[PDB]
């Protein structure tokens, strides 16, 4: 509805995590194939792992579109970033930090 | 020495039994860590550890409970005015969490040959969807059942909507069957009603 | 400028949803509060005017034999629960007297 | 966008007039509960903490209606129950029951 | 070994105040049910019989259960096979129906968390009826003491007007423990024609609205104090 | 209350005859759905030896 050329592709993984590719086309061209944008969502958490796109003008559009479809009312961009996705799910979800009995 | 080692093993028999009553834990310099073991219909599983500090105010450090259920709004309400009410509520949340995962493991192990098509499962299991087939009189009836839950602290369903994917222009047998599935999904658990389907 | 217009009315759409949702539930609670308080003020005034009508009928009638009502008949069975189940009540007494001999 | 004019302007009309009648009906009921509790002299005595109950218990039927349909007749058996209440050794038995639980409360 | 026992008894004193359950004695018995048939990935059957003789804050309990553990190299499961409840006569008699339900369902973790919630409403009852008896000793009388099934109020010089309050405890299959406050009135037939507003027919339904709005103890003290203070005669 | 234990022991036959001559409360016994909601247990056939057991246990707590 918002843009006329948005490529949406889904993939379901282990423990029900949806992996979303968005290719941004503006008004004319077939969309941005060389520079994609990835959204990691674990289907029950209110926390999401989104990659940095090179088009910064569509970043309020990508945030509120995840808010309506997952039944929430407020999106807050929290300021934390790293290059390892397996370590960013260890420091936030706090299930990997302590392994003792 | 034999009197103290007999009294040491009497402590070790009671501390073995504290895992068998649901909540066990030892004291630490960094607060106290309580393991919670859950079970459903005489079948138990692994325990999850929750660390809780002694100092004021009560803060959370780490937990092996997943974050699929929101633990932030429970710890802002129940942890402040009480201590043992917060631990016994989360023992009932995780028994409802492992009670829904026990019904998902049985459905993919034994009774996956009765269902046709793919399955769509959420990890909270608040809304289930599966399509099965039965032979009551020699004709295959594709029954699509959607199981929506209204109480998050329970195991038994409340909202049962059972539809049919195939034909529906028949006699009064399928209306008596759809009235039979809606009564046997509310008052019977899901592992016992699948064993009654083979009966 | 129309996509900037569309993204801000949608931002004003989520700005206007939850505070009329929570004031719908507070209007549903306050209508439930006023209908409960008016029905309790009607109940407590009728039970105190029954109590003054009971006081004006029992100041001159000291020895009238009472005739009871069928609405008070489940309250009479709970009064007579000690009269019929006395053999289960005395075993409750004799169990705690066994526990006083064990504790000393 | 002209569809979203039609979905926003009713939400702005359901927030101003709802504000004006939530300050009348709450200020009335804060006045009317002061007219009751200053007559009965009932105040919130906080002797201990008290959690409330759920809404599933409030919609449950009471106990006198499930036994009035179970007892299949009228109050002709109340006269059989009244003559057991008027006996001298039966009310001396209930005095003996009430004194016996008094001794367990004292010990 | 006096110091290594000295911090374990602090752990026994902490978990008796946290979980609310003090275990007096425990026995450990190991029986082997290993089958004598040769197959690949052989399964060790571990049968553990335990005796749990402990108490709650006021009531005691006795447990007899065995657990058959299935030790296998591919999956890890363990089933609780047999349950047995050895019960004594106590000061409550409505919890005996839960004993027959827990023996059929065979979930002893439901038996442990609901009977501690049964005493949690009952230790509220021992603090409430201590407050209602010592404040009003001439009007509030209790037939079985504070461990009763129901309570009633009786006037001293007015022997015909009584009001009884029944407080039962029911446990559903959702794992919750809920009370049920119901009112019964004791009014004879002479005051039936003296009342025309018909408030005694809608009397338990108006009493439960005082529970959900004002509270449990605030509804009980409102029916005692506002019934009193008629000092004209 | 020592001879009032003897008052309810010698008149225990008058308790048992007044529970058999009526037909209203005795017909309520036998219905298992009524005693689950109320708690009526009118099984009383050996209360005379229960008067001896409540006499001895009230003797033992009064001698100590």
């Amino acid at each position: 509805r918002a843009l006329k050329n948005v490529t949406v592709s889904f993939r379901e993984t282990e423990e029900n995590a949806v992996w979303i590719r968005i290719a941004w086309g503006t008004q004319y061209t077939k969309p941005n194939q060389y520079k994609p944008t990835y959204v990691v969502y674990y289907s029950q958490t209110p926390y999401a792992f989104t990659s940095s796109s090179m088009l910064r003008r569509n970043t309020p559009l990508l945030g509120q579109a995840l808010t309506i479809a997952s039944k929430h009312h407020q999106i807050v961009k929290m300021d934390l970033r790293s290059r390892y996705l397996d370590s960013l799910k260890a420091i936030v979800f706090k299930q990997y930090n302590q392994t003792f009995e | 020495q034999e009197a103290l080692e007999e009294k040491l093993e009497n402590v070790k028999a009671i501390l073995q039994a504290y895992h068998f009553t649901g909540l066990s834990g030892k004291l630490t310099s960094r607060g106290v860590c309580v393991c919670i073991s859950t079970a459903f219909e005489g079948n138990l599983l692994d325990s999850y550890f929750v660390d809780l500090v002694i100092q004021k105010p009560l803060r959370i450090h780490h937990h092996s409970v997943p974050v699929f259920i929101p633990l932030e709004e429970i710890a802002a309400k129940y942890l402040q005015t009480n201590i043992q009410h917060f631990l016994f509520s989360l023992c009932e949340y995780l028994n409802a969490y492992s009670g829904r995962k026990y019904q998902a493991d049985r459905l993919q192990s034994d009774f996956a040959a009765l269902l046709t098509g793919p399955l769509q499962r959420n990890p909270l299991c608040n809304l289930l969807s599966f399509t099965y087939k039965l032979d009551p009189g020699g004709q295959s009836f594709p029954f699509c059942a959607r199981l929506l839950y209204k109480d998050l602290t329970a195991t038994l369903p409340t909202d049962v909507t059972v539809t049919c994917q195939g034909v529906e222009v028949l006699s009064t047998s399928w209306e008596e069957q759809r009235a039979s599935h809606e009564t046997l999904f509310c008052t019977k658990p899901l592992h016992q009603v699948f064993a009654s389907f083979t009966r | 400028k129309k996509r900037q217009r569309m993204i801000e009315v949608q931002d004003e759409l989520l700005r206007l949803e939850p505070q009329l949702k929570q004031l719908q539930t507070k209007y549903d609670e306050l209508k439930e509060r006023k209908s409960s308080l008016r029905n309790a003020a009607y109940f407590l005034s009728n039970l105190k005017q029954l109590y003054q009508d009971y006081s004006d009928v029992q100041a001159q009638e000291p020895n009238v034999k009472e005739t009871y009502d069928s609405s008070s008949l489940p309250a009479l069975l709970f009064k007579a629960r000690t009269l019929l189940g006395a053999e289960s009540h005395l075993r409750n007494i004799n169990h705690q007297l066994e526990k006083l001999l064990d504790q000393g | 966008i002209d569809k979203m004019v039609e979905t926003t302007e009713l939400m702005t009309g359901n927030i101003q007039s709802l504000k004006n009648k939530i300050q009348i009906l709450a200020s009335e009921v804060e006045e009317e509960e002061e007219r009751v509790k200053q007559m009965h002299q009932i105040n919130s005595s906080g002797v201990l903490s008290l959690p409330e109950l759920s809404q599933k218990t409030l919609k449950a039927p009471t106990l006198q209606k499930e036994i009035l349909a179970l007892i299949p007749n009228q109050n002709a058996l109340l006269k059989d129950l009244d003559i057991l209440h008027n006996s001298s050794q039966m009310k001396s038995m209930s005095t003996f029951i009430e004194e016996a639980y008094k001794k367990l409360d004292a010990s | 070994l006096k110091n290594q026992l000295g911090h374990l008894e602090s752990e026994l004193s902490f978990l008796s105040t946290l979980t609310g359950i003090n275990i007096r004695n425990h026995s450990k018995q190991t029986e082997d049910l290993t089958s004598t048939e040769m197959t690949e990935k052989s399964i060790r059957k571990v049968l553990q019989r335990h005796r749990l003789s402990g108490n709650c804050h006021m009531v005691t309990f006795q447990l007899e259960f065995q657990i058959l553990e299935i030790q296998n190299k591919e999956r890890l499961s363990s089933a609780v096979t047999d349950l047995n409840i050895i019960m004594e006569p106590t000061e409550c008699s409505e919890l005996s129906e839960f004993v027959s339900r827990a023996e059929e369902r065979k979930d002893l973790f439901m038996f442990f968390r609901s009977l501690h919630f049964f005493v949690e409403w009952f230790e509220y009852r021992k603090r409430t009826f201590k407050h209602l008896k010592e404040k009003y000793p001439d009007a509030v009388y209790l037939s079985e003491g504070p461990s009763s099934c129901s309570m009633g109020i009786r006037s001293a010089s007015r022997p015909g007007f009584e009001l009884v309050i029944v407080w039962r405890i029911q446990i559903d299959e959702d794992g919750k423990v809920f009370p049920k406050l119901d009112l019964l009135t004791k009014v004879p037939q002479r005051a039936l024609e003296l009342d025309k507003n018909r408030a005694i027919e809608t009397a338990p339904l108006s009493f439960r609205t005082l529970v959900g709005l004002l509270g449990i103890e605030a509804a009980l003290e409102s029916l005692i104090k506002s019934l009193c203070a008629e000092e004209n005669n | 209350f020592m001879m009032l234990l003897s008052k309810v022991e010698k008149l225990s036959e008058e308790i048992m005859e007044i529970m058999q001559n009526l037909s209203s409360i005795q017909a309520l016994e036998g219905s298992r759905e009524l005693e689950n909601l109320i708690g009526i247990s009118c099984a009383s056939h050996f209360l005379k030896r229960e008067m001896q057991k409540t006499k001895e246990l009230m003797t033992k707590v009064n001698k100590q």
